[PDB]
């Protein structure tokens, strides 16, 4: 009933972000959602003396439409507020619960409401948008879980007491619940917590396994007959990998090429050359030496289209000091097109990133910006949105991570 | 007539006070005009005489563009000090997105701003003063009670008020369409023209009850409507006629205004091109700097004048028919599109000629054009169109598959209308057997800018060409050009240049660089080319020898 005073960081005004344009289908859905949200008092219409704006989108989490607010800009402008469980990444199972509906029972500081204003756009500038602001704690605002935190601790304290070895981490609108139980015991423990949440008036509708995911090691080709070209590729790849693993050598491998040979000439792999390569497959097995996570610095993710539905990614903070690497595969399954694939990959990397470090990475996306701005919501399911930019994949980065 | 609408609360920017701009002295003629206008406005409640305490002022002026007088106020200072507002609409509806209506009426709101009240606590900051004869006496203090013309908040607060005021009328007439734009209303219906005039008369009297005067049924603008550069006929729209100047010299400014008018014409004139013309502004040092016209710009402008000769129109929108877009290639880098529902009844047209990069290829550009059409369709019609494209599935599938970048390709049907869109060449994915292997290198003195390109092949051929005023990057491409030049129809090339590899693997078919355009011609003439990369200065063999050669 009583609100919590909220302020912007000193010397900052609220967000003024453009509303992207939407299909009539998505506008139609947003007007239905917002009409009921207003009926329930969760938002109210606003006048022209409110200059602020956050974009809104229609997505699907099901066949009914959901509404997503991109509070990235507001979140940057309110970060003022108030240890991330390192064991969560270890647990055998981790299940994610959408608890974002808890927020809508909480008044939002009346002085801050203007900063949450948003617009439902019209088609072809016929009308100006319909304009609302938030009366309650909105999903996606990083202030919402901070304000609700005390209530959340209260509702969870019983359940944590019964289950001292179960890890519960909150990030934005989601609870991450991790156990070492057998899967059936795990899902039962989840169902209890869901039942406990519901009967305390906190509604709730994805299980991960962080114990399995590993950081990919570099893979060198294994061939029956090697040509000059194959040895050149091998030498180039191993040259690349030696910025990372000191111990790699190419002396014996490149010796096999001394001369000026036709590209397709078959080079037998001599004994010393095979020894060097076998040793190099061994060096590529171990993990790197001094790569640690600095929580002050941003996480960056890069993604490469590998073809045939495959995508490689790296998360790092300093170039060539990779905290994690991975490769995602996609089943053609009718469509599974490039954007659907990239969009799913981004969500998986972000989830993994939230589980391991508790923050989302900043993506370098291999796609034209406008193409992304156009289609990313056709497949977006998360309730969060990471930062991203747009880049042009280098030529050899692709084949070296393949 | 001031309306009983509620006022929007207005605040000054926090930590600023009201303007105190002292009034400039005025000729006794102008002082007389103001006093009579101000008394007439006082009569109507639009402004009020204020005490001595109000410490604010904003300069006032009197003009009559050479009959009547108008009062003009300079709110520049006050504007700077008042809070921001939700931006009044900028974008305007596009005629190709209007739905055909049987009757459309154009209402102008007389003195829109003066018809709406200004919230009370903000009225003090609008104080102005009519100068006394020569400061002989004290002047007249006045303040505003309605939205002043030229103040920062008037456009948005007016539009907000108009919207609220409309709601109740629109409620009881869901069969009448009302566009709101600045101080205009455009009211459309398919009712019998008789009861349509009935409903217009109702709406006018509803606005009058709320303080908004509207034109009589004998002063309501008649079609075809001159609106925002357009002609809106009852069954077609087109742009208002374009006049391209003829000049012996062209300044940066003349060119800018020229690319403007051509851009305007491309929304319905198929074929407009502006690439070579706007190349002329790549430096655009000053708006006055004269810019010599290249030959290509001359031909571009000449061809545009030919298109403008014929007259052209667009059609309005039918939500029940499909939406269809076709794209035609229109020269190097430049593309043209039409959007329509009826095979020759265009809704609108447009262009796309962005390189967005030093080198590209046709499939990349067509995919970008499809992007811009998609964004535009969403904006204008809230849906994406069907595409009819002069490119076969084989071509496009191969490209987007091999393309390292993620790409969305809509449903389209192939339309066989040359010039079709094709991959002009494709590099080999594997080295070629029986083809000569050229080990190329280039080098340039980063100081003297002299260079060489060289090769060494497996058949024992070697060669070095000298280069002047060049760069390590330009030579690395030149070495590749050389090997193309001196090879048979099949060739393996090995380079140590990530720069040069990156450019060639991208498989461009058009470039800003003549050297890259030369390599491209070679690549087409070739039957098979395989390009391979090795790390430099690692003694690989072939690469080491041509490095020794060229680095000597
Ligand atoms: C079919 C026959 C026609 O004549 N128009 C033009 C298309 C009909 O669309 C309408 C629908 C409802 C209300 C007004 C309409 O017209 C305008 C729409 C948007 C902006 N407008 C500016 C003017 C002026 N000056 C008129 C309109
Ligand atoms: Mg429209
Ligand atoms: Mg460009
Ligand atoms: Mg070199």
């Amino acid at each position: 009933i009583e609100t919590v005073p909220v302020k912007l960081k000193p010397g900052m005004d609220g967000p003024k972000v453009k509303q992207w344009p939407l299909t009539e289908e998505k506008i139609k859905a947003l007007v239905e959602i917002c009409t009921e949200m207003e009926k329930e008092g969760k938002i109210s219409k606003i006048g022209p003396e409110n200059p602020y704006n956050t974009p809104v989108f229609a997505i699907k989490k099901s066949t009914k439409w959901r509404k997503l607010v991109d509070f990235r800009e507001l979140n940057k402008r309110t970060q003022d507020f108030w240890p991330h469980p390192a064991g969560l990444k270890k647990k055998k199972s981790v299940t994610v619960l959408d608890v974002g509906d808890a927020y809508f029972s909480v008044p939002l500081d009346e002085d801050f409401r203007k900063y949450t204003a948003f617009t439902i756009p019209s088609i072809n500038n016929e009308t100006p948008g319909i304009r609302y602001q938030y009366n309650v704690l909105p999903q996606g605002w990083k202030g919402s879980p901070a304000i609700f935190q005390s209530s959340m601790t209260k509702i969870l304290e019983p359940f944590k007491k019964q289950n001292p070895d179960i890890v519960i981490y909150q990030y934005m609108d989601d609870l991450y619940v991790g156990s070492d139980l057998e899967i059936g015991q795990h899902r039962t423990k989840i169902e209890e917590l869901r039942q406990h949440l519901l009967r305390w008036g906190l509604t709730t509708p994805y299980e991960l396994h962080p114990d399995k995911w590993t950081v990919q090691p570099i893979v060198l080709p294994e061939k029956d007959s090697w040509t000059v070209n194959d040895i050149q590729k091998l030498v180039g790849k191993l040259n690349w990998a030696s910025q990372i693993y000191p111990g790699i050598k190419v002396r014996q491998l490149s010796k096999l090429l001394r001369g000026t040979k036709a590209l397709t000439e078959v080079i037998p792999l001599t004994e010393e050359a095979e020894l060097e390569l076998a040793e190099n497959r061994e060096i590529l097995k171990e993990p790197v030496h001094g790569v640690y996570y600095d929580p002050s610095k941003d996480l960056i993710a890069e993604i490469q289209k590998q073809g045939q539905g495959q995508w490689t990614y790296q998360i790092y903070q300093e170039p060539f000091k990779n905290l994690k690497t991975g490769k995602y595969a996609r089943m053609r399954g009718a469509h599974t097109n490039d954007v659907k694939q990239l969009t799913e990959a981004v969500q998986k990397i972000t989830t993994e990133s939230i589980v391991i470090w508790g923050k989302t990475p900043k993506f370098k996306l291999p796609i034209q910006k406008e193409t992304w701005e156009t289609w990313w919501t056709e497949y977006w399911q998360a309730t969060w949105i990471p930062e991203w930019e747009f880049v042009n994949t280098p030529p050899l980065v692709k084949l070296w991570y393949q | 007539p001031i309306s009983p609408i509620e006022t929007v609360p207005v605040k000054l920017k926090p930590g600023m006070d009201g303007p105190k701009v002292k009034q400039w002295p005025l000729t006794e003629e102008k002082i007389k005009a103001l006093v009579e206008i101000c008394t007439e406005m006082e009569k109507e409640g639009k402004i009020s005489k204020i005490g001595p305490e109000n410490p604010y002022n904003t300069p006032v002026f009197a003009i009559k563009k050479k009959t009547k007088w108008r009062k003009l106020v300079d709110f520049r200072e006050l504007n700077k000090r008042t809070q921001d507002f939700w931006e009044v609409q900028l974008g305007i509806p596009h005629p190709a997105g209007l739905k055909k209506k049987k009757s459309v009426t154009v209402l102008d709101v007389g003195d829109a701003y003066f018809s709406v009240p200004l919230d009370e606590d903000f009225r003090k900051y609008t104080a102005f003063t009519i100068p006394s004869i020569n400061n002989e006496t004290p002047g007249i203090r006045y303040q505003y009670n309605v939205l002043p013309q030229g103040w920062k908040g008037s456009p948005a607060i007016f539009q907000s008020s108009m919207t609220k005021i409309l709601e109740p009328f629109a409620a009881q007439n869901p069969d009448i369409v009302i566009y709101q734009y600045m101080d205009d209303l455009y009211v459309g219906s398919d009712l019998e023209i008789g009861q349509h005039r009935t409903k217009i008369e109702e709406l006018r009297q509803h606005l009058l009850r709320w303080g908004l005067t509207t034109p009589d049924k004998k002063h309501q603008k008649e079609p075809p409507f001159l609106w925002m550069g357009y002609e809106l006929h009852p069954d077609k729209w087109t742009v208002q006629p374009i006049v391209l100047p003829e000049k012996d010299s062209w300044t940066v400014n003349d060119i800018q205004k020229l690319v403007g008018k051509l851009n305007w014409a491309s929304q319905i004139y198929p074929g407009i091109k502006v690439r070579q013309l706007s190349k002329l502004l790549r430096g655009t040092k000053a708006l006055t700097e004269v810019i010599p016209l290249t030959e290509e710009a001359e031909l571009e402008l000449a061809e545009n004048r030919e298109i403008l000769k014929e007259p052209v129109h667009g059609v309005y929108y039918d939500p029940s028919k499909d939406l269809i877009a076709e794209i035609q290639k229109q020269g190097q880098g430049q593309w043209t599109y039409q959007i329509y529902q009826e095979p020759f009844k265009n809704l609108k047209t447009g262009k796309y000629a962005r390189m967005r990069g030093a080198h590209t290829n046709d499939v990349k550009q067509l995919t970008e054009a499809v992007q811009k059409i998609t964004t535009e369709s969403i904006v204008i019609w809230g849906k994406t169109p069907k595409f009819k494209l002069p490119i076969q599935k084989e071509t496009w599938e191969t490209w987007w598959t091999e393309y390292w970048q993620a790409t969305w390709i809509p449903e389209w049907e192939f339309v066989n209308t040359p010039p079709l869109v094709k991959l002009w060449y494709q590099l080999e994915k594997e080295p070629i057997v029986g083809a000569e292997t050229f080990y190329v290198d280039g080098a340039a003195n980063r100081e003297t800018k002299l260079g060489k390109a060289g090769y060494v092949t497996n058949k024992g051929r070697q060669k070095v060409v000298p280069l002047t005023n060049t760069t390590n990057q330009k030579t690395e491409l030149q070495a590749i050009y050389l090997a193309l030049q001196d090879s048979g129809l099949e060739v393996n090339i090995v380079t140590d240049s990530q720069y040069a590899l990156g450019i060639i693997q991208a498989q461009p078919d058009k470039s800003e660089s003549e050297l890259v355009n030369q390599i491209i011609e070679q690549l087409i003439k070739k039957e098979k080319v395989y390009l391979a990369w090795v790390p430099a200065h690692k003694g690989i063999g072939g690469n080491e020898q041509v490095d020794k050669l060229v680095s000597a």
